[PDB]
């Protein structure tokens, strides 16, 4: 399931045999790489108890047969894979569901023009700042401290200057462009 | 008088029927009712536990019309209406006192109503008169 | 077997009315695996896929007390199923819980899941009792 | 109802009839002092938002005909009164519930001897942080970032030292003593 | 004159006398508001001296009849109007020259969607700075420590998303566009 | 000889023969571990002398043929050993003192209930702040920023809770009693 | 008495009658503006304590009848009046010192040579930094952090430089001097 | 050359043939240790520009035949060798200046006397702060965080104090003295 | 009338001779002439052109007194000032329009001198009227 | 050679000084390399290190329009600098460039002292004819 | 030997008490090596500990000038000590300094504790002269 | 002019005992006595010294009752009294003038003390008119 930034999100197991809730004992975890799991929090008879570093990120609750964790606000660390185990008794059955946070992309378009040897050539600049998978190109990569990904591409113009230029930017499906249109001179 | 043989058997196996007839899941609804551990006094309990048997009949008990089990719950509010006589007023006081919130399954709240509808019947047969009793006390307990 | 054109009959389909209107309506929602239309729209193979489905819901989900009216109907239903396995061809065991997705819904939404199964099988067997010989193995793949 | 400070509580309330669960528009609120109506979050048809002054510490969620507020981790400010409204068209109803949190009561004691004139006057020290009604007592306030209270009491004690010695710390109903026996010297 | 921000620019002046060089007593000002003059540096003999406030961003050297201020690095509180006064003995001559720094506009487009009472509603926004005159516009402001000016506009689609979008951006002559095409899910 | 946190403190030293006294050159050290000697002060003919690290914690006065190593206010970093040597030509003589530095026991008790599996377990917390030897023990190591010893023990109990319960907080010789005797609830 | 910035030094008083020491309630006074007494520290039985805000500041000890105030090391704010006050049941006796704080002059000379409109005008600067009353002079005031006081002249010399060049720095009675002989090209 | 510390300061360089000016393609580097090249800026046609990191402390400009290095404010790291290569085509020419900076001698005098064993010896302190030799000599080193450096020498006089007494600093070619005449006492 | 035979070879030999024996040089000096860029036509340029000349030959071209070229100078100032009756007077509105400022070599100044002094001369032949052209609209376009 | 006694004409002084004069007046200053007056004072071995840079100066900076009267001037002082070489005797290598320095100054301040130097040079060699055989190697190494 | 019940007479104890009498009375405390009592409280085993403590003492502590009444009386007292050391029996060596502690006091409370040394002694020895035969070699162990 | 033979050998005799008895130890005692820095002058000395003995006497030597050296400063303080009237008055300004605060032991006071008795001695029988001297100067130096 899918999901963007800051939004709530709410992931689900179950129960097969309809007939029973509280009596299983839910956990959840969080997949970081190479399959390790990381308790986020535990609930069985309607007690839950989440584990203090979730606190206040995520939550347990329950409806019949059925189990969910609650992302109140989904940010890029959440992204990646989780694991509910329930258990009955001596059995108990792992279920796996894969939470894709997204950034809405930010493009930013902006140029200059060299200052050596001469000032003929105009340079733009296209800047896509999106998640999980920016991509900008122009027509004919950085991390930031939220956790997203900045990636930008320049394009040299010698004069005259062949206006408008269009550069393509894009998040796998999300899409927009930026045109320059006009210097100042 | 006619207390005595208001309710009939009729009416709990209709009721048996619809218990048995819903399927069995986890999923728990809310809604108020009795507790128990304030309210022991079977005669009282009872007394108190009419009034809420009949609005959980009335907003809970829901069935497409014309089913069985729609006639079932008819009949069965009818019977909550002619069984008004039968009840003696004590205090509006008490209302919402000794009443606790439930979070339970459909088939739980089903067995709450039958065991009403039995205990209510055998004492009646008893002692029709048994629930002119003044419970001011028992409910000022809680 | 030519048989499979009758195997179902309107008693199968008038108990499980019966059992659906008998429910009480509620708000609570329950978890259950079935077919996504979404993946599967070939009608042949969007039952042949349900009928299994339907195998489990029937053993796991579809519980009554014990010797009730419904419980019986449950267990015409459930012997009904048994019969009907030797109508229906097996294709791969790779697509099984494929073209299959979660559905959050309520008990009276599955049942009729369940009733319209049972009716549009039953119709298209009376078409041609040989209609579910067919093999699914690419509409089945088709799903992602 | 009643919950210790950090640990996580459910408030509850629910819609009379059975029937129905998403199509009611659910809303919590906080009640400030002066009856004032702070919003905490919606939900509707199990589309849920709560305000983001309160997200992370509350939540709302939906079985059925109930509806649940949950606070994820209670700290002293969320004691008082909360207000469930629940509508459905045009009619609306209204639902109350009232959370305490309390804070077990932390009793301390600790002595110290003058300096001044002599070291014969030794001077005990009892203290006890709790919430919400903390009382120390000797058997012969100030206010804490985490929002609870802190109240202490000194006793002073000429030689020969009257040992032992023992201060009564209480948070309402919950009690707990502290003792003085020895000191290291005599 | 004209020149972008960072830029290295050189206002120019001269004595009309293209025998004399050194001998002129030069000095460069900038004109504050209200026609204040704020003293930049002095130059004569080939001895030059910068005020210590304008140290290291302007400096003054010479060619012949010919006087060049140079602004070494330009920011934007340089845009204004800047006056030579060259002097021989009693007479002096002024001359006044006006620098336009300019920022090149940076235009960004990004969307986000309601998250109540549902997720149909889909937000973008269009954000233009530069200097000195940004202006942003939808098809149907702050100032920055730079010394540069923001300025945004936001419109909200209801679904269906009739896209695509588009916002024109413009920093006087110079102009740029936005477009928002498609969003992730749809 | 011994002394509490804070307080002012004086070690002694004297020149056997009572005849001298100002003729005497006295000079203290404070012993740290590997009776490893660190210079504190000097003293002559009443000219005294403090190293810089200790001027204002130690003072050296005299009288008589008695000398004083006055601690103006002890922590716990000036509990061990001192050295004080007294020379006079080519004889000197080195005597030894032990100051130990205590601080009063501070005992503390708190509780908390079980969040899971129910909140029927009640764990109450014993908690002792001392110097040199803290010790907690229920009836049937950390180390402060101050130099002062921590240490704590819990206990739990099931319902029904067989309150009171005492716990037994002590410092060597010094002593003090904690009892948690009622719930909230 | 007087004594040099951070050395340890030693106020004294005594009980006439040789026979008593401890027996005599010593106190020991800082005498503030306006004839203030502030309590420093106070001795009995050989039982001292020293007021927090001195501890470690000051000390007090005893010899036979004798006692002393011990500074353990003198800063600027300890110049002035003390007082120390003996007791014995009813009868009382007052001594007074005053202790004099020096801060051993600091003379600093060094120059630069003048930018603007030539390289001709060497300008030296003559500092000095002592306790209590610095004076600088050209032979033709600000206050430290540490309580000591700075104060300085400077002096303008056109071409030809008449050097060597003298300032004299004193602190009252102590003296010192500074000379500028020769720039580093001239 | 030579400058001071603060002032401006101008580094010159010329094409040998007067014919020619804008036409050479002029760079200036600055010299660090092991002959190493530091690119400050570059010039061709007027159209001059300086890296970013010498950006406003230093200044390129022409007239006629001749370059101009100018730097706006000379501190101490500008101490060294600066080369400037200049080159018409295929041929190009090196040229080397030295600029040497000074910082002003700070000199400084100042007295302690002897706290132990006795107050009888008199410790004057002479102190130099200058670049790029410093020197203090009696008669009869530290970097600071500007860059430059200060040295000190310390002279003790047992009683009686044979005042006044005299030290000599220097800072190569330039000198001060400084003399202490009396002490308090 | 004269205007047309007023500017002489001689006039033209002494300006080349004077430029020859000037020494080249990288040095560039600062002065103000018609911008070619804002002002193209001919007749126009050269009216413009006229009185900045004056200008440039008043201060800038200074030789020791007594000089060969000094004495050319002077010719070329009386040259000038003979002139003044060709050229009608346009607006003083129009004065420091169509003018910049040029950082130049000498030599590439006292070329443009030449430019001048030549086209005008071969424009005086043709026409001698040609200069009471009204210039307004092409100083204005500037 | 006896002849360097009168191979400086006033004819060559003449076309010099009438070169200065018909030079414009300004404020634009070059570089070049001359002798340091600071460090070399000895007249005759100023005159003689000054020689080659005259030379120099000659070829490289007095640079005139092809077949200009000045550039004829210039051609005729060239070839009497050739001329002139065999006048003075070799020193050494390593001085070359040693007690020179490098100058800021107007054009007609360079003319000067290359007039300066023809003059001065004219007197001496006509004084004696072999003064410039003199070696200098003392006096140049003077210069640092 | 027997003789000890008698070495020590009343000119002793007199010119001792004259020795007390004689001095100045001061606050001036001084520091001196004395029995513990605290840790030492059997009579008979108290002075014999104090025995060598006080020779000790006589001699390094009790100085007058040379050929003083008060010199004389130490010298005396020196002597008297010489003549006692048959009368006491060695324990152990370990123990010397045990049992002892530092005093911080004026010069008259020392004398008296010598005087009351000799005093308690003298009675003990007229007593029993064999009296300090006895082993105390325990109540030294008793001592930390 | 008794003062002459007022002192006797009987008095140095029994200071020197008194003196020779008391223990040699380090402590040291504060007392007020003459400054020889500031007053050299023997008979100035003696006479502002004279009074400083007086109150040392009477203060400072205690001695327990009835002991020789009780009565050996109980005649000391006798022989000061009948002193009193061989000293002649200068002035009250000088009284806390040329005096400092010793820190010594008791038997380098004692010392002074002798010293002081023995120097009056000779200096009264050589002149009993020797302390009629004005030492307002001598005093005032200080
Ligand atoms: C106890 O719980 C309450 C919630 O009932 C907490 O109150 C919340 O505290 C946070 C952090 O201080 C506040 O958020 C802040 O908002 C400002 C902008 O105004 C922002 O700049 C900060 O970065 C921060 O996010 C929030 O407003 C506040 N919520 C409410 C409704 O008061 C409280 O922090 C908890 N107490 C303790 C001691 O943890």
């Amino acid at each position: 399931v899918t999901a963007f930034l800051g939004e709530r999100v709410t992931l689900t197991s179950y129960w097969r045999r309809v007939s029973l809730g509280p009596e299983i004992e839910v956990s959840w975890f969080k997949l970081g790489p190479g399959e390790e799991q990381v308790l986020i929090g535990r609930m069985h008879h309607d007690v839950i108890f989440i584990e203090w570093p979730f606190r206040g990120f995520f939550d347990i609750h329950r409806s019949a047969n059925t189990f969910f964790l609650v992302v109140t606000a989904a940010n890029i660390s959440h992204d990646g894979n989780y694991l509910c185990r329930m258990k009955l008794g001596e059995t108990e059955v792992t279920k796996q569901e894969h939470l894709s946070v997204v950034k809405p992309l930010t493009l930013s378009v902006h140029s200059e023009r060299s200052q050596f040897p001469d000032f003929s050539v105009l340079t733009v600049t296209c800047t896509v700042n999106a998640f999980p998978h920016p991509h900008v190109q122009w027509l004919m990569v950085m991390k930031e401290k939220d956790g997203s990904l900045s990636v930008a591409v320049d394009l040299s113009l010698p004069k005259p200057w062949h206006l408008p230029v269009t550069c393509v930017g894009k998040n796998d499906k999300e899409e927009a462009h930026g045109v320059y249109v006009s210097g100042y001179l | 008088e006619h207390c005595s043989h208001m309710i009939g058997n009729g009416h709990l196996k209709v009721l048996q029927q619809l218990i048995d007839s819903q399927m069995e899941t986890s999923c728990q609804i809310a809604f108020e009712f009795v507790d128990q551990e304030q309210l022991d006094d079977p005669v009282c309990y009872l007394k108190k536990a009419f009034f809420l048997v009949q609005d959980i009949i009335d907003e809970t008990m829901r069935f497409k019309d014309n089913t069985p089990n729609a006639n079932a719950t008819e009949r069965l509010q009818e019977l909550s209406n002619n069984l008004n006589s039968c009840f003696t007023k004590d205090y509006e006081e008490q209302n919402k006192a000794c009443v606790r919130t439930f979070h339970e399954t459909p088939l739980q709240l089903l067995e709450k109503i039958k065991n009403f509808f039995n205990e209510t019947k055998n004492l009646l047969e008893k002692d029709w008169n048994i629930f002119t009793k003044n419970c001011n006390n028992s409910f000022a307990k809680c």
